[PDB]
């Protein structure tokens, strides 16, 4: 019996009754071990947890409140936390299923469940994504790539580390399409950073240009010295848009920059809606531009 | 010799060529400042172009 | 003025791994020199660091000027970050490391 | 803040007491950035095997 039904039953029986437990609770953390998923929540000021199989969590749509199946295999409901609309209706809708299952229902935010989806072949998926990015960068014929992927399949069966396997893959593939000055480690690190930060990568020459919104007054001395080393320049956004100029920086130099600076630069670029890519090239393109050289007020 | 090549004319790209053969025999139709180099073998002054 | 630090071989091994130097007495001398060098002032002229004359710092300033104008990279990441800070005006730590 | 919440109450109290005894300033933040600076540090992890 829950409060939402206890009042109705008391009204029907014309005498007070005492509900036994709350209708639902909210999960706060998730732990996954041995093909099973653990959910944690607080009840009456005390930590509580439960264990369930991860197999049923593959299909998120099956656990939605609007499921037409009419039954819940598990007492867990997935909902979007940022969606204030449906999260309010989920609380009310949980009552029917709680009465059907005769136990409280667990509320779980959708984003955490999306993060939950995990396997051992996710590394293989990441490797495939890296191979696709490399192919898009170089447009190598498909059959050689397929043979190399077939070899990489045996390598994955050996369960070797991603770094060494990818290094060997690129070293074999780089022949006949990549200049000798480029190193495999640079490509591997650039691919990893591109995947983790959702950044597109091109092999064209860099320009080391930045907008005025990246004010130097907030700069730390270390990042300012790095900018001096890279010899960056400032330019107006609309002028760059007129000439169709994107933000091109060297992958190594960009990585040498601080995390906060990179995040701020990317946020400014996305606000101004400017294409931005990283490169392994060590040369600067020469285009007709008007730019101001970034420097300290030395004196 | 080591020479520079580009498409957008501001990017960073570099090619290494041998002086035994002409530009055209190795790559193909190539020109420099209005002068045809397809059927011309390079010399020392062509470095860095 | 004097400074005292205990002995720990694990910390010295980690310091060697980071900095590629096998000196067991490097840390104490480095700290003692850094404390003295922090007393100094490092203005700039024409975007280049200048130092008031003290304790025969002329050749140190000349080396600083030489480093300011040349292509330069280092193997220890700590030394590279120290050079980055020095080119931004935090030359005291870099000079102390160089002297150590 | 989130990492601090993940810690146990006794551990937090001990850390704060040690910091106060050693006259070490300490602050908290909600940011997700890391201070990558030169320091001789040992990673807190299990022993090798």
């Amino acid at each position: 019996i829950s409060d939402e039904v206890a009042r109705d039953l008391s009204l029907q029986f014309k005498r007070p009754i005492n509900p036994t437990d709350q209708s639902s609770y909210i999960v706060d953390s998730v732990t996954v071990k041995n093909g099973s998923i653990h959910l944690y929540f607080d009840k009456a000021g005390q930590k509580t947890y439960e264990r369930h199989s991860l197999s049923h969590f593959v299909n998120l749509d099956n656990l939605r409140a609007n499921n037409t199946k009419g039954s819940l295999p598990i007492n867990v409901i997935v909902f979007d936390g940022k969606s204030k609309c449906e999260e309010s209706s989920a609380k009310s809708a949980s009552v029917y299923y709680s009465q059907l299952m005769c136990q409280p229902i667990l509320l779980l935010d959708q984003a955490l469940v999306s993060d939950v989806g995990d396997s051992a072949e996710v590394a293989v998926k990441m490797f495939d994504a890296y191979v696709n990015t490399f192919s898009s960068t170089f447009n190598v014929p498909m059959e050689k790539l397929k043979t190399l992927v077939a070899t990489a399949e045996a390598e994955l069966a050996k369960n070797v580390s991603l770094d060494n396997v990818l290094s060997t893959f690129i070293s074999a593939a780089r022949q006949g399409f990549v200049d000798s000055d480029v190193e495999t480690k640079d490509v591997v690190e650039c691919l990893k950073l591109s995947h983790q930060s959702d950044i597109e990568v091109t092999g064209d020459s860099c320009n080391n240009y930045m907008l005025t919104y990246n004010k130097v007054e907030n700069m730390t001395p270390r990042d300012l010295g790095a900018c001096i080393d890279c010899s960056a320049r400032h330019i107006n956004a609309q002028v760059a848009k007129s000439h169709n100029i994107a933000l091109i920086w060297n992958v190594k130099d960009f990585m040498s920059l601080s995390e906060q600076l990179r995040k701020q630069i990317r946020s400014a670029a996305k606000k101004n809606n400017l294409p931005f890519k990283l490169t392994c090239a060590t040369t600067r393109q020469v285009v007709n531009v008007v730019t101001t050289k970034i420097a300290l007020k030395g004196g | 010799i080591k020479v520079f090549t580009t498409v957008d004319n501001i990017n960073l790209h570099t090619q290494v060529v041998d002086m035994s053969m002409t530009y055209g025999q190795q790559f193909g139709p190539t020109y420099l400042d209005g002068a045809d180099v397809t059927k011309i073998k390079p010399h020392n002054s062509h470095e860095g172009k | 003025t004097f400074y005292v630090l205990p002995n720990d071989d694990t910390l010295r091994v980690e310091a060697f791994e980071y900095y590629h130097t096998t000196d067991p007495s490097f840390l104490g001398r480095y700290m003692s020199a850094l404390n003295h060098t922090k007393k100094w002032k490092y203005p700039q002229v024409n975007g280049l660091t200048s130092i008031k004359w003290a304790d025969n710092n002329c050749y140190l300033a000349t080396a600083l000027l030489t480093l300011q104008q040349i292509e330069l990279k280092f193997n220890p990441p700590a030394l590279q970050d120290a050079y980055y800070r020095a080119r931004a005006g935090e030359a005291a730590n870099f000079c102390a490391l160089i002297l150590a």
